This record gives structure tokens, sequence and C-alpha cells, in this order.
């Protein structure tokens, strides 16, 4: 799968919109699991179910544990650059 | 014993 740098714009009150499943400790990438209507993954329109989120405003998340990768992309602010690919 | 987090 081609690499794909996709933007979301975020509300500060709202999430992602998007559940994540993996990470290093087991051994898979940090998978998008779900799209949740009406929150920005979904308004975006770039993101889909199966795909692994390698970097997200130029952090490499390729290695990082479960846990880690929930906290910086909790961390996310405003417009958010996304480093994707469909497995 | 599954891992997914809503973000």
């Amino acid at each position: 799968g081609p690499i794909r740098k996709v933007l979301l714009l975020k509300e500060d009150h709202e999430g992602l919109g998007i559940s994540i499943t993996g990470g290093k400790e087991h051994g898979v990438p940090i998978l998008i699991s779900e799209i949740h209507p009406g929150q920005p993954a979904d308004r975006c329109g770039g993101l889909h179910v199966g795909d692994a989120i390698l970097a997200v405003n130029g952090v490499n998340l390729r290695d990082t544990k479960h846990k880690e990768a929930v906290t910086i992309l909790s961390q996310q602010r405003g417009e958010i650059e996304f480093e994707v690919v469909y497995v | 014993t599954r891992r997914e987090t809503q973000l």
C-alpha cells in the first residue's frame, strides 16, 4: 500500500473519532479499527478501517507500545497530519 | 483479551 498523508481538523472538545488496536507489544502496527460517524476522522474522509498509523504530526509510531501511541495521539490539537498505509 | 482504545 502507498503511504498517504492525511490532514484532519479537530476542535478541542472532540476526539479524533477513531478506535485503534495493535502496537509494538502486539507485534502489529497501530491499526484503525473503527471510524466514528460525525467525528473528525469521518469528516476528513481519508482514513479508513484497516489503515495502519505509521506516524502522527511527525511522531513515528511504528515501534511504540499501544498506550504510548494512545497518549501521543490524544495530545494532538487542531490540524493533525496522519501518515498511514492500508494493510 | 484484546486491546482497543477509542480516541
